[PDB]
């Protein structure tokens, strides 16, 4: 018997939920778009030396009708915001998946972590400063990534597992 | 009278049955034409060959990309995309035929069937026309989808056109 964690990719249309999760499972990218309804994965993880069950929960990025939204941040114990840094409304979107799980867990210290991707691509429009500053005002951990490059992607969902288990010791 | 157009439904190829649809060019004129049109392919192209990418059992079933055949393409007989019509009818139930899109005024060429009365898609998705006949084949369709909407065999539109 191991610890098991129910992580939650949330993020606005395309800014690379599915890629970011399917490098994390598979450990391969496609450039391919194929829009999410809901997918489920599960990986065996060993993080800080203590091993793990991960089961990741990948979302629309169009909202539905919110019921069923309520539902799995009323199930998820830990959330990556993830935005594109090429687009800004995404970035801009953050604060509403933020509200949006406070108001479902009624609580100001939920696990999350601000997950800046495509941090290969050469579009920028969101600057990290703005994103590090975001991630302040929330106390939560700003990670960049790129699900083309592999580059932060262990560490994002990584994170996220030490933020729900620093959580659970208060 | 309002256009009546069909569908024949197959799965992975074979005959499933015909759906046919009236569609209310008395309220929804602009949607019901784009329709109809792509319907009998008489602008060069349209539904003809193309699937249902998207099928929620109790929800809806979804179709209409004959240009990326994956569930992103879509076209008009206006181009690329139109603006919403009009929000009068709502999706009361079973059998209502109302437009896919990706927010305001980005209506093209996908659709989908409702199987149940869906209420918070009415002013987002503009309503035009209902199913006729052939009901019983849209709730056969439904075993061949699942919750997130993948499909377990081809669902394909193997023909199409207009009765009246
Ligand atoms: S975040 C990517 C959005 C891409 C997009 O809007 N594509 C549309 C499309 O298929 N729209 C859907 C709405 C939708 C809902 C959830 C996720 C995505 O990706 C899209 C649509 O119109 N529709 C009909 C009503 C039911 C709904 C659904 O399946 O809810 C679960 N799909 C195409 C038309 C370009
Ligand atoms: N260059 C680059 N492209 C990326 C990256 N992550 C995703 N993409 C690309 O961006 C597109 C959208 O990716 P996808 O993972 O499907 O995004 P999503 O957030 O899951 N979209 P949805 O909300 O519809 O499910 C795809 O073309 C994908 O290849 C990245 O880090 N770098
Ligand atoms: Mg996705």
């Amino acid at each position: 018997s191991m610890t098991e964690y129910k992580l939650v990719v949330v993020g606005a249309c395309g800014v690379g939920k599915s890629a970011l999760t399917i490098q994390l499972i598979q450990n391969h990218f496609v450039d391919e778009y194929d829009p999410t309804i809901e997918d489920s994965y599960r990986k065996q993880v060993v993080i800080d030396g203590e091993t793990s069950l991960l089961d990741i929960l990948d979302t629309a990025g169009q909202e539905e009708y919110s019921a069923m939204r309520d539902q799995y941040m009323r199930t998820g114990e830990g959330f990556l915001l993830v935005f594109a840094i090429n687009n800004t409304k995404s970035f801009e979107d953050i604060h509403h998946y933020r509200e949006q799980i406070k108001r479902v867990k009624d609580s100001e210290d939920v696990p999350m972590v601000l997950v800046g991707n495509k941090s290969d691509l050469p579009s920028r429009t969101v600057d990290t400063k703005q994103a590090q500053d975001l991630a302040r005002s929330y106390g939560i951990p700003f990670i960049e990534t790129s699900a083309k490059t592999r580059q932060g992607v262990d560490d994002a969902f990584y994170t996220l597992v030490r933020e729900i288990r620093k959580h659970k010791e208060k | 009278v309002n256009p009546t157009v069909f569908f024949d439904i197959a799965v992975d190829g074979e005959p499933l049955g015909r759906v046919s649809f009236e569609l209310f060019a008395d309220k929804v004129p602009k949607t019901a034409e784009n329709f109809r049109a792509l319907s009998t392919g008489e602008k060069g192209f349209g539904y003809k060959g193309s699937s249902f990418h998207r099928i929620i059992p109790g929800f809806m079933c979804q179709g209409g990309d004959f240009t990326r055949h994956n569930g992103t393409g879509g076209k008009s007989i206006y181009g690329e995309k139109f603006e919403d019509e009009n929000f009068i009818l709502k999706h009361t139930g079973p059998g209502i035929l109302s437009m896919a899109n990706a927010g305001p005024n980005t209506n093209g060429s996908q659709f989908f069937i409702c199987t149940a009365k869906t209420e918070w898609l009415d002013g987002k998705h503009v309503v035009f026309g209902k199913v006729k006949e052939g009901m019983n084949i849209v709730e056969a369709m439904e075993r061949f989808g699942s919750r997130n909407g993948k499909t377990s065999k081809k669902i394909t539109i193997a023909d199409c056109g207009q009765l009246e």
